[PDB]
């Protein structure tokens, strides 16, 4: 899916 | 707060331990306690705050999407209140975390943030957490929630364009997220694509000024912009 | 309890939704509420209970191991109370979850469980959660915690050998876990290896009696026994 | 690492 930042994990 | 008796430095140290242990709820609680000491945050501390809360709300959002999808299917043509109730429970918890983050930003991180790198960072976070509220909103305040996200992102954009180079990672990440806001919250895919493309191209042209380490940082977020453009075109 | 006002069937339904949403704390709270309705659990419901609490305590144990390792390094030859304090916080939370599970088993799941498949299942869980307590124990009660795990596993083993075929998945999983108990809690690696080997070999000889679906279930746990034997020899 | 069942995740 499309990216946003920060990301999780 | 429950962290009021712990030293600021100990809260920061424990937030870093919690990050190593993948205990993101604890990490976020430690960082909230550090913010509530009332002193400004360093760059590293801002990063810890944003990672902690993103991991908390990310799990909630993923769960909300699963439950929403089940609820949608159960309301198609062709099992009681439980799916709606549990989706609502997760939703309310998610809204609570967003309200907590927005409250830290409003009391008093944003008003004390004078340098571009801190002010843009906090305004981006404000846009992000209003955006998460917008993902679940349906009532009379939905348009105002969307506009609150937009207004925060726009102020951050204005500062970032005046005060930061086009390769600055905070500027790049802000553009990435504001572009996603345009695409999937504001129903403005053309604006989303235009923002991602101009951001990518302007960063490309400024890479020559960077050291190897800064080059690596900037190109990582540029690749996310490119990934989104590839998905959207 | 906080689930006292919710229907048993609704708790079970929500536990299944929570499992799909990867909300394991919620899943465990729903299953605790279902147990506290006072009725026996079906096979499927027992499985939900065990998966929910394993996921909760597994995250806590993983975090405890990370923090313990950091604490060990910080006490070698060559930074204050924070690492110990935070390890202790995670430890106390983990102990609380184990105490909760053990309390459900004692009030009153075990005493009402008359069929082998339920009695062995609950006694295995009792051994597992005393084992998790033993992983973190250091005081005057450590030996009694280890013996409580051993005694529960041993009763489950005795029933399983009398009442279940050697390929029964509960019997196999019990043997797998009791073998790990021997290896890393009781300092009895030879007993651990002997139990895993005899369990594997006796199950191999009984596979011919099974349907394709039962064969698949039994061989999956047999592969874990073999994996452990390969690690230990 | 060595296996026990149930597993997490
Ligand atoms: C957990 C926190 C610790 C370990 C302290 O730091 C995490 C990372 O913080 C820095 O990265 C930031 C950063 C990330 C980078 C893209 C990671 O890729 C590198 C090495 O660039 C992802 C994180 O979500 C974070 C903190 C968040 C943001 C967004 C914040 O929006 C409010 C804007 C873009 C980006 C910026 C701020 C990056 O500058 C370092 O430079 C990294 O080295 C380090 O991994
Ligand atoms: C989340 C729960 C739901 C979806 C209801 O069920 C999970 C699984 O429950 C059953 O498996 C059990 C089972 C597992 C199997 C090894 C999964 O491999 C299959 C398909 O055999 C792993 C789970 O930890 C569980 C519930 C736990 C145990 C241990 C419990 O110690 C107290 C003993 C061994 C094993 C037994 C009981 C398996 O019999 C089904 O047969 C599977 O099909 C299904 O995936
Ligand atoms: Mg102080
Ligand atoms: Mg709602
Ligand atoms: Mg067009
Ligand atoms: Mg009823
Ligand atoms: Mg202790
Ligand atoms: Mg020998």
């Amino acid at each position: 899916r499309r990216a946003t930042v920060p990301w999780s994990h | 707060g429950a962290m009021g008796s712990m030293e600021r430095a100990s809260l920061i140290q424990k937030a870093k331990l919690a990050e190593q242990a993948e205990r993101y709820e604890d990490m976020a609680a430690f960082m909230k306690g550090a913010v509530e000491k009332g002193e400004e945050l360093s760059c590293e501390e801002r990063n810890l705050l944003s990672v902690a809360y993103k991991n908390v709300v990310g799990g909630q959002r993923a769960a909300w999407r699963v439950l929403s999808s089940i609820e949608q299917k159960s309301n198609e043509e062709g099992k009681g209140p439980e799916v709606r109730e549990y989706r609502e429970k997760v939703e309310t918890e998610l809204q609570g975390v967003c309200d907590t983050v927005l409250g830290l930003l409003d009391s008093h991180l944003i008003k004390e943030a004078g340098d571009a790198e801190s002010r843009v960072f906090y305004l981006k976070m404000k846009g992000d957490y209003y955006r998460y509220l917008a993902e679940v909103a349906t009532g009379d305040d939905k348009k105002r929630i969307i506009d609150s996200a937009r207004s925060a992102y726009q102020e951050a954009m204005d500062i970032s364009k005046k005060e930061m180079p086009p390769t600055n990672p905070i500027r790049l990440g802000l553009a990435l997220n504001f572009s996603v806001f345009h695409y999937e919250i504001a129903n403005s895919p053309e604006e989303a694509i235009s923002l991602a493309k101009t951001t990518f191209d302007e960063a490309m042209a400024d890479l020559h000024t960077l050291s190897e380490d800064s080059y690596k940082d900037s190109t990582l977020i540029m690749q996310l912009l490119r990934d989104n453009l590839t998905l959207w075109t």
